[PDB]
DNA sequence: TGGAGAATCCCGGTGCCGAGGCCGCTCAATTGGTCGTAGACAGCTCTAGCACCGCTTAAACGCACGTACGCGCTGTCCCCCGCGTTTTAACCGCCAAGGGGATTACTCCCTAGTCTCCAGGCACGTGTCAGATATATACATCCTGT
DNA sequence: ACAGGATGTATATATCTGACACGTGCCTGGAGACTAGGGAGTAATCCCCTTGGCGGTTAAAACGCGGGGGACAGCGCGTACGTGCGTTTAAGCGGTGCTAGAGCTGTCTACGACCAATTGAGCGGCCTCGGCACCGGGATTCTCCA
């Protein structure tokens, strides 16, 4: 009912996903404060590689962030993600 | 009519990897032995990760190898695993393992 | 196909065509096209073949070997267009020598596509005769509550004699007279003769639930089998199937459950319907998806499209309207048509501006006009009243003012940016919501915010806050939450809850207009008989509005909407012509206008008017018969020099 | 025009040298498309270093052999080493 | 009716997603947060529809090296669920919070 | 017997910032190393990204684009606002 | 003969960081542009680990710019610590930082 | 005579040692370690008398950059004193025994 | 006589670990990190000698430990490149 | 205390879509000279590094002790797993535009390349001064008793 | 709890002292001019791919409730490690000597840039048949309560 127009996003990775997230990684049983603390690691991690590959786009004298792009920004940090063209 | 890697009697294509070198800028002269020697080690280690994949995917007996098939392969043997160490893979998933104490009653 | 043939219709093509209609079917670039045709006259091919590009002066295919590979296969299809069209020649005459056996007479002509079979008054007065297969009674199996019109009852035996045949049929009648009462009406007359099924009807969810009214309505005999439901739960109606305990000779599914799903593929594969009947299967007017190939897969002795728009000039279209009609001509293999298809429209090119092409698509017309049945209202005449409203002072006060609000200085003055863009700023322009506001201006004035601009939402914000209407801290964002909403909403949230009562009602402002006055003579329209209405209106903010204007001076009770499109209706629409505790349901244009209700609500009024003939004229026909005892008539509201008033068409005609 | 370059039919090939009944999806052809070409990268980045640090301006067979020692883990190294001086062998005498 | 033992279900979603590889974080609730933080840090900008991808699985596997490390100190305080002083252990020693 | 660093520099910049201090040789050193690592560091940065789009060139909007991507931010916001100030002056010549 | 870091308004030799710049096989091809920018960079980032130099070393109340002046220097900063993270340093040692447990009951 | 409080002669080695920074590992037993591990990898190496220095202070502030971190997850245990499962948990976190 | 592996004596990681920070120690860190020193060395002491391996020297220099700690991920300062 | 009951592995079957082969093709690897210089080597030196070797003393080594912390046990309850009902918002598909993307043609200017020049910067040589260090010296802080 | 001795710490001055700082010759590296020529602007194009909208599903979040289990907490207890003394020992200082060898100049040369034409290997595309996903049926198996 537009309430969110683009601020509680960071709701959007929600209760449920990260209890599924981490049985993905092995954790058995999670206390009821941890969603609140991963949503802020994740942001910042991506206030990383955003503010990476925008820097890469900008420099490329256009607006549409490509592909490669964002592996060229995951360099950077050195996390190297495969099976993106690069 | 032979090409250099015909007469390497080798599968990896010499000719583009010294093309490769030129304009990499990753120095002002290639020898002849270097790209040679480039794509032989290429050929051996692109060989030893998929060697793992095919009999990781004969487990499953899936003949086409699933990414999800070589993220298990690279991060099961030790030695490639410290190669690939700071690399996820897409689609790549993690190995089984969970650890000893969340099992249930011993 | 003659390839010898073949290479001689590309001979004359090349020195005759021009430089637009050699990229018209080529595809390429205005400047290869005029290079092409710089070497031109072309004795041969192979003077053809010689055409190449000059290499880049000092400051990968050749141009001849390119034009002249592409347009032998276009000529490859074009013979391939003729093979169906002379072979739908063939089956189009057999129709109207059926038709011609009934001793009917068309008012249509084969180069406008259609057919149009009145009525049989010449029938009713002189009688039958013994060589007519025409049935001039309703069907038997059919509802005797529910009189077929004579329009009606041809169109289920034009729908039979094409069932005769072996076609498949295009019932392609304008919507709202009765489309979906002539298929339920067929299928009673396919009932009259021991044909019982099993048939198909794929209607989408906004008409899942007007056919399964109408099937109790217009024939309870007809077994009606519900193919609907969850996943899990249609798998106990495909167990409810596989399991034959009940036959049925009707099955009803959207286009959404008949493709998406292999399950739902191989089971309507594996029931083998008699009848297919496709309501608005506008993916065949698309030959190039997966979803046409869905639609013809399942198998059917006989086809029917519903759809109220006529054959348009569209190759594309027309094309993919030839393969339905036309039997074992879909299982053959049509691989000359990709290439015709794959063209895709663009600034520099089109395929449908082809001279050849444009030629044949008249030609395409021609034959498939015998299959196609659409009769017009004014053949078969609702009379049409067009009523202008007077003015009121409080519309012409925003609408004055709309020409400055309206007006921006940006075309025939430019903004400073980046690089020179000569074009973008005509491209922010044409915008589409300043017409439906100037369409909204027309309309019922209080949607505007016209009575709590911006201080008497700031009374709501905190006099919603003592509520269970209590977040963390929503103050200013409730209240901005409350800023776009219009102010009938904005009543709308302060009568239906009662939170804020200072200001529910304003006097009374829906009464102040003057679509409403005149509605006030629509109401008076009501009074000296039982003249119960349909109010078409064509937003929800409008019919917001209008079950409100009922608040002041006849009773409402059921707001007529468009979005009861999950299960069939009927205490929406059977509890009705009564006095005046039930007057007054508003239609609108969301509503199903492919079904209609009880012809006896004659006085049907339109609060908005159309800009396309999609909806001009489903709103207009609902209670369009020709066995009607009183005086029928359709309304529509015009106000002074809106463009509401503009968009119904007043520029100038043509003389040809 | 477009065109792109890139090594999956010769990883493909070598998949067929060492298993003959093994197929490989396209998303995990561009791992090895990726993953050769970080390796590609690595090595080459090794030797701009080393041809800079004894202030050569060639790339001869010493240098890549230099690098992966260097870059790879022991093992993997021991048969890789190997793995080229047999090579550059089968080049020496060719021609 | 029959309530299964606490933990026994969780431990069963282990082994059923460490087997899986599928995305585990839907992708129109990633991709609305990604436009919000890009127009934070310059507007008027566009993906394309395979960025984003990349984008999730440079996260995820990020989150999974990240939790599958949290688990690791949470064993090491001899518990079986983590707090959120583990996960600020873990980027601490990781070099984020150092 | 020949080599080359930057140690009249560095203690240049600092006679012009803290006129009144020392420095040791071994701090030289350090600051010698600093110098070559930066200078290191970006210039593999405007390689790249050179190499990235190809561009034959590295110019003056390539170091811009580095100096943005490597250093953090509020160091970034300074330095990006030095160079353009310090080619301007460049410009005029 | 004007300088080029003269007319830049600089301190660094630009001519030597050209002079790299080409020889250091970041491309094939330099902008004249190019190397002042870098110039400017690096006056700034070797002045501004020193500024904050100095202040540690007046501090310690001696003149001279130690090593211990530089690890404080760096550690001290933070958005300069995180440039300089997993670089370690000569002779410099480890800020003084108790944790909270380590004080006796 | 007068015994100190244990940990409170400890405690003061720790603001002695922080703000001091001499090496604290003796040259001559540092130096015979790096030629044992030398011709164990290749054979008749000498070495420049500043290359050890470097590699001195290479492993003692990696070392510091171990304990410094190590006493992190003592005090996560609830614990004053490092154990050899403490240090186990630093290189599996840091990225050796992963 | 001795080991050189235990020439890194007790006394001195014990006060190592006053510069890290640590109150009290246990005595079974003494033959852990030797452990972990050792494993240290034989990553960098083996890349020093395998650059001047290539400069096919006979002697160390302490501009290659610099270049064996770069591609360690731990580089260092204050000894010239 | 085994028996029920949810999840599982196995499999027949469908089928589908896509990896995979055939073919054209194209441009770029290969061949072939030809130039020149970058590197290989031969030589030398001097220097830096190895090694003796004796002195010495700080620090390592070893040791009691005690005490605190660490590990364990019990307890407690608070919290989060587990399922069920609701609902929502994601997924999905389509249908749009449409503006950003990639390409080409075209020029240009700017930057490599060469030469000359000449001083900016370097190796080395002095010197003095900050600074390291004794040492009184007063002063702060922890230790334990009354 | 406060006193206070004991212990530690900055102050402050005094005396080396070598390391930093300037200074001076010198040269080579950098600045200026000039020119090619090509790399990049750029503006046009066009086509694609993005995105915004809508609908319609439904798996999925989400809310709640319960219960029981893991976390904290307190206790105890005992161990192994701080802490100081005394003793050993070797690290380091500072000489001594030697010598490989690291670094340097010098000389060819041999290998690789270069451009040209060569010519086919690869790559874009298009089929097509079969691996694989489903899927539902089917036997097996663990897991909870006796």
């Amino acid at each position: 009912r537009h309430r969110k127009v683009l601020r509680d996003n960071i709701q959007g990775i929600t209760k449920p996903a990260i209890r599924r997230l981490a049985r993905r990684g092995g954790v058995k049983r999670i206390s009821g404060l941890i969603y609140e603390e991963t949503r802020g690691v994740l942001k910042v991690f991506l206030e990383n590689v955003i503010r990476d590959a925008v820097t890469y786009t900008e420099h490329a004298k256009r607006k549409t962030v490509t592909a490669m792009d964002v592996v060229y920004a995951l360099k950077r940090q050195g996390r190297t993600l495969y099976g993106f063209g690069g | 009519a032979k090409s250099r890697s015909n007469r390497a009697g080798l599968q990896f294509p010499v000719g583009r990897i010294h093309r490769l070198l030129r304009k990499g800028n990753y120095a002002e002269r290639v020898g002849a032995g270097a790209p040679v020697y480039l794509a032989a080690v290429m050929e051996y280690l692109a060989a030893e990760v998929l060697e793992l994949a095919g009999n990781a995917a004969r487990d499953n007996k899936k003949t086409r190898i699933i990414p999800r098939h070589l993220q298990l392969a690279i991060r099961n043997d030790e030695e490639l695993n410290k190669l690939l160490s700071g690399v996820t893979i897409a689609q790549g998933g993690v190995l089984p393992n969970i650890q000893a104490v969340l099992l249930p009653k011993k | 196909i003659d390839t010898a043939a073949l290479k001689e219709e590309v001979l004359k093509y090349m020195n005759r065509c021009s430089t637009q209609d050699l990229a018209d079917m080529t595809g390429c670039t205005l400047a290869e096209a005029e290079f092409m045709v710089a070497k031109r006259p072309f004795p041969d091919l192979e003077s053809a073949l010689v055409v190449k590009q000059p290499r880049p002066v000092i400051p990968k295919t050749p141009l001849g070997p390119r034009l002249v590979g592409i347009c032998m296969e276009i000529m490859r299809g074009y013979f391939v267009v003729d093979a169906l069209i002379r072979q739908c020649e063939q089956l189009g005459g057999k129709i109207q020598r059926g038709i011609e056996a009934w001793g009917l007479s068309n008012t249509a002509t084969s180069d406008e596509g259609e057919t149009s079979l009145v009525n049989f008054d010449q029938m009713k007065s002189f009688g039958t005769p013994a060589n007519s297969s025409f049935i001039t009674t309703p069907p038997a199996s059919f509802s005797p509550d529910i009189k077929l019109q004579d329009y009606q009852i041809i169109g289920i035996n034009w729908l039979y004699l094409l069932y005769e045949l072996k076609l498949a049929g295009i019932l392609a009648d304008e919507m709202g007279l009765g489309k979906t009462c002539q298929t339920i009406a067929f299928f009673s007359l396919l009932m009259d003769k021991n044909i019982n099924g099993p048939h198909l009807v794929i209607a989408p969810a906004s008409t899942m639930e007007n056919w399964l009214r109408e099937f109790a309505k217009f024939c309870p005999k007809l077994k009606i089998e519900l193919y609907y439901g969850s996943q899990v739960e249609r798998e106990e109606i495909r167990e409810r199937i596989n399991s034959n305990k009940d036959s049925y000779n009707v099955m009803l599914t959207t286009y959404r459950l008949a493709a998406t799903s292999k399950a739902d593929r191989l089971f309507l594969r594996n029931q083998k319907f008699n009848v297919c009947v496709y309501d608005e299967g506008h993916y065949l007017k698309n030959r190039a998806s997966e979803r046409y190939r869905h639609l013809m897969s399942i198998p059917a002795d006989f086809r029917v499209l519903l759809t109220g728009t006529p054959l348009q000039n569209n190759l594309k279209e027309l094309i993919s309207l030839l393969a339905f009609i036309l039997p074992h001509v879909f299982d053959y293999g049509l691989k000359s048509l990709d290439v015709i298809f794959t063209m895709k429209k663009s600034p520099e090119s089109d395929f449908e501006r082809a001279l050849l092409s444009e030629q044949r698509v008249s030609r395409a017309k021609m034959m498939m006009a015998p299959f196609v049945l659409r009769r017009k209202k004014s053949q078969v005449l609702k009379t049409r009243i067009i009523e202008f409203c007077e003015f009121s002072e409080e519309e012409r006060r925003r609408y004055d003012d709309f020409a400055s609000k309206q007006s921006v200085n940006s075309l025939l003055v430019m903004k400073t940016n980046l690089d020179t863009n000569a074009n973008l700023a005509k491209k922010k322009s044409t915008a589409g919501f300043v017409l439906v506001q100037l369409r909204k201006l027309a309309d019922h004035p209080m949607l505007f915010r016209i009575h709590y601009k911006d201080d008497i939402l700031r009374q709501m914000a905190k006099a919603i806050m003592n509520e269970p209407q209590y977040k963390k801290a929503n103050e200013l964002y409730i209240f901005e939450d409350m800023q776009y909403m219009s102010d009938i909403e904005l009543h709308n949230l302060c009568c239906k809850f009662p939170s804020i009562n200072s200001f529910q009602l304003k006097d009374e402002p829906w009464m102040d207009a003057t679509k409403v006055r005149k509605l006030k003579k629509l109401l008076t329209n009501a009074v000296e008989n039982g003249d119960r209405v349909v109010l078409f209106s064509q937003f929800t903010q409008v019919l917001d509005i209008l079950q409100l204007v009922m608040k002041s001076l006849n009773l409402k009770f059921l707001r007529f909407d468009g979005s009861t499109q999950v299960d069939f209706r009927q205490d929406l629409i059977d509890q009705f012509y009564a006095d005046e505790s039930i007057n007054v349901f508003l239609l609108s244009t969301k509503a199903g206008g492919f079904g209609i209700n009880l012809a006896c609500a004659n006085m049907v009024i339109l609060y908005d008017v159309s800009f396309n003939p999609f909806d001009d004229l489903q709103a207009e026909d609902r209670a369009h018969r020709v066995g009607q005892k009183k005086e029928v008539t359709v309304y529509k509201f015009v106000v002074k020099d809106t463009i509401e008033e503009h968009i119904q068409r007043l520029a100038n005609a043509k003389i040809a | 025009r477009k065109r792109k370059e890139s090594y999956a039919i010769y990883i493909y090939k070598v998949l067929k040298q060492v298993h003959p009944d093994t197929g490989i999806s396209s998303k995990a052809m561009s791992i090895m498309n990726s993953f050769v070409n970080d390796i590609f990268e690595r090595i080459a980045a090794e030797a701009s270093r080393l041809a800079h640090y004894n202030k050569r301006s060639t790339i001869t067979s010493r240098e890549i052999q230099t690098a992966v020692r260097l870059l790879l883990p022991g093992e993997l190294a021991k048969h890789a080493v190997s793995e080229g001086t047999k090579a550059v062998t089968k080049y020496t005498s060719s021609k | 009716p029959h309530r299964y033992r606490p933990g026994t279900v969780a431990l069963r979603e282990i082994r059923r997603y460490q087997k899986s590889t599928e995305l585990l974080i839907r992708k129109l609730p990633f991709q609305r947060l990604v436009r919000e933080i890009a127009q934070d840090f310059k507007t008027d900008l566009r993906f394309q529809s395979s960025a984003v991808m990349a984008l999730q699985e440079a996260s995820e596997a990020y989150l999974v090296g990240l939790f599958e490390d949290t688990n690791l100190c949470a064993i090491h305080a001899k518990r079986v669920t983590i707090m959120p002083k583990d996960i600020q252990l873990a980027r601490r020693i990781r070099g984020e919070r150092a």
